[PDB]
DNA sequence: AACCCTAACCCTAACCCTAACCCTAACCCTAACCCTAACCCTAACCCTAACCCTAACCCTAACCCTAACCCTAACCCTAACCCTAACCCT
DNA sequence: GGGTTAGGGTTAGGGTTAGGGTTAGGGTTAGGGTTAGGGTTAGGGTTAGGGTTAGGGTTAGGGTTAGGGTTAGGGTTAGGGTTAGGGTTA
């Protein structure tokens, strides 16, 4: 009741620290949460959100579609060894995985 | 089909018991020879379920005498 | 006609480079409605629900076919067998 | 469409291009029946789960959210539809 | 009309920060929305069990930092841990 | 203490009721104790999510009855449902 | 002032406890409000499951002329029923072994 | 000498009808201690913990060997191959 | 001083009388040429991505001994619960 | 954890079969090219029956109730399965 | 080689109260699902094309089962000579 310094940006993350913590209590976990818990909730969880967004547009460059589309989002996860091995319970709708027709699937080799 | 059953009992001879066990084993051979009874053959070794009537064997008495 | 070796790979690449649906919508809706009627009558269906069902079924079928092909190609056989599907289901733990 | 007229909904040339997406080149003959039976069993399981869920919610409309929740409970976190 | 919670503004801001002249599509927004809510109940769900296993009930910064190395793999876990530590340091330095 | 024990007396009473002159072993007690606590967090854990999905927060008898058909298979689910209904009827009667 | 205050068998008709289920479900951070006639259902379900498991274990142990349930008998009884195999499929009971199952191709046939 | 085909089945039945441990305890404890030292030094181990670890490893090895044998016997081969283990791990999703 | 055997078991011990004995319980009859070698390697990851979880759990409670109560929570995350030795 | 004994079970090394792997022979199982002939939904065009908000009042929600009972391994102990001599065919 | 009579040996079986958390109904009163005028969403009919799907025929057209090189994986060895079990403390 003074200035407009919202808790959504009271830490320093693009995810709303004040609102993502309003949902943190909406899960029936433990009671007394520390001040660093919402900061650690919008920092390590927004990382996986950001890593998939910037890579689907890179996969669209090979498809000449530029903007991130749902089809490129699934291939964005399997673009590096850090994001593919990260998610286990993740299955994006469309996709179109990389045709792994390696040299072995090719004639002999 | 009879020689393979004869070799199981360590016997290189074709006795009537081997023929009886071989005929009564195959489905088509038993359907073709259902009424034929081989002499000196015998019944196929097979028991039957539902023979014990106590099964559970509960404690009708007590632990303390 | 004549047996090939290039039209199959071309069709595979064409169908892999596209994200279009292959199974119809109305037959699948009638099938899931008949299945739901076996448990309780007076049941309806939506569009997004049957769409998600079709997507999940397509993903499961693709995975099962890929596993069957990978199991069959390792036994010096380019084709798959009807027992390979049961083998893959037994290994994955779907039926036993 | 209530007898055996919809269970045989999977044809033979249409399932050839379906398996070609994964990497299958040649199939067989009894696959058209084995795959149909497996799909029927899996669909019965998923439909039973969705019916139990919509009975918990006391609803008669199988929505996409209930299907997504049932698939996640089985072990398939599907994305796209729902939330 | 009761509105529905969705992560759209923050996602668009992050995308514009990591890639200019870019944007999100139609189904991609719902895919990202379903992906955020999926990991939201996975990381926060393990912290409650980890606090209950030690006869405690306080989920602080260490409870979320330790849960990163359990869900995330190797290099991504260390990067997320470093980002969270720098964020909590910038938060404790000035309010 | 804060009451954190073990299911031994009830397990032994159930075993004596279903099978006389029988008992439990050493590791079998710990196996049954770990089995009870495993399903205790599985059935009760799904009821909370089922109540939260419908914008509710009341886990009554129907929330546990419906969770039986989800975890238990077919015949065991119907038997457990019938047992629970009979138990709640005997409870509400007297 | 009061009366006979008679009860049923124990408090509802089950041997499983009721005062600990409601305590562990309320203090377990499961829900902020717990019903009254709710733990009775879970108690009855657990009692029925334990009774079935113990009956199967006793039936499996009585075949070996041993009236004592050992973990091997429990593993033999669990891995035999079809309804109990799909529930505890990912459960590996320690000191139980496996089932005597040998392939027909490994046996010296014809 | 015994003709090959009966001693194997006899040993299989004898080892299946018994519930005795096959792997030693001290070598496994030293191995898990060396593995734990790679992450953080000054670490100890108990008896029930290493016993549960040995039981889980034995169960996993038994399951993997059974899957490998079931995969090899279906290709008209009584023996298994080193690639069959990788095949079973790829099908099961172990990577 | 110190013993020269600072190898701390270079993944050995489990050889012929152990791998064959473990395979005979499942249903394996014969063993080919290789078979081994990688048999001791597939068990290395099973202790690499499991004991690390127990160490990380014990590091949260400011402890230093991985008891039996923490080894069951690490195996439950992968999907292999054990009854008896845990409790 | 690292600290002298134990002292009999447990882990390398040798010759000879079964079994793994390649080369043919010939039947028999399997993909498309322009003829096949009705045929097939989904795209447009309507026209159907109680589910969603709706919420003012109505009859139950576990809350603190504070007196019963249950109760649990030790109790000092006893109830099953023991383990060496004795012992059913291999 | 395994079941069994003798024999204890940990290991099961029945209260005994000791009493201390733990669940339970009227004195409330409650705000959500029905039950309530508008506003919505799925289901039953209608129409015409055009791209999708049943069917022979054909092709000599390409994966596929009995013999037979070897090399490679078993059972005994039988001592013996290194390691794995179990009882000691401090």
């Amino acid at each position: 009741r003074a200035k407009a310094k919202t808790r959504s940006s009271r830490a320093g993350l693009q995810f709303p620290v004040g609102r993502v913590h309003r949902l943190l209590r909406k899960g029936n976990y433990s009671e007394r949460v520390g001040a660093g818990a919402p900061v650690y909730l919008a920092a390590v969880l927004e990382y996986l959100t950001a890593e998939i967004l910037e890579l689907a547009g890179n996969a669209a460059r090979d498809n000449k579609k530029t903007r991130i589309i749902p089809r490129h989002l699934q291939l964005a996860i399997r673009n590096d060894e850090e994001l593919n091995k990260l998610l286990g319970r993740v299955t994006i709708a469309q996709g179109g995985v990389l045709p792994n027709i390696q040299a072995v699937l090719l004639p002999k080799k | 089909l009879a020689g393979n059953a004869a070799r199981d009992n360590k016997k290189t001879r074709i006795i009537p018991r081997h023929l009886q066990l071989a005929i009564r084993n195959d489905e088509e051979l038993n359907k073709l020879l259902g009424r034929v009874t081989i002499a000196q053959g015998g019944v196929l070794p097979n028991i039957q379920a539902v023979l014990l009537p106590k099964k559970t064997e509960s404690h009708h008495k007590a632990k303390g005498k | 006609r004549y047996r090939p070796g290039t039209v199959a790979l071309r069709e595979i690449r064409r169908y892999q480079k596209s994200t279009e649906l292959l199974i119809r919508k109305l037959p699948f809706q009638r099938l899931v409605r008949e299945i739901a009627q076996d448990f309780k009558t007076d049941l309806r269906f939506q569009s997004s629900a049957v769409m998600a069902l079709q997507e999940a079924c397509e993903a499961y079928l693709v995975g099962l076919f890929e596993d069957t092909n990978l199991c069959a190609i390792h036994a010096k056989r380019v084709t798959i067998m009807p027992k390979d599907i049961q083998l893959a289901r037994r290994i994955r733990g779907e039926r036993a | 469409k209530v007898l055996r007229d919809n269970i045989q909904g999977i044809t033979k040339p249409a399932i050839r291009r379906l398996a070609r997406r994964g990497g299958v080149k040649r199939i067989s003959g009894l696959i058209y029946e084995e795959t149909r039976g497996v799909l029927k069993v899996f669909l019965e399981n998923v439909i039973r789960d969705a019916v139990t869920y919509t009975e918990h919610a006391k609803r008669k409309t199988v929505t996409a959210m209930d299907v997504v929740y049932a698939l996640k409970r089985q072990g398939r976190t599907l994305y796209g539809f729902g939330g | 009309r009761s509105r529905k919670e969705s992560y759209s503004v923050y996602v668009y801001k992050v995308l514009k920060q990591v890639h200019p002249d870019t944007g999100i599509s139609s189904k991609a927004m719902g895919i990202m929305n379903s992906f955020v809510n999926d990991i939201f109940e996975r990381i926060a769900g393990e912290a409650s069990r980890l606090a209950h296993y030690n006869k405690r009930s306080t989920i602080t910064s260490r409870e979320i930092q330790t849960a990163v190395r359990l869900l995330l793999p190797g290099e991504l876990a260390k990067h997320a841990v470093s980002e969270g530590t720098k964020a909590v340091t910038k938060y404790t330095s000035a309010k």
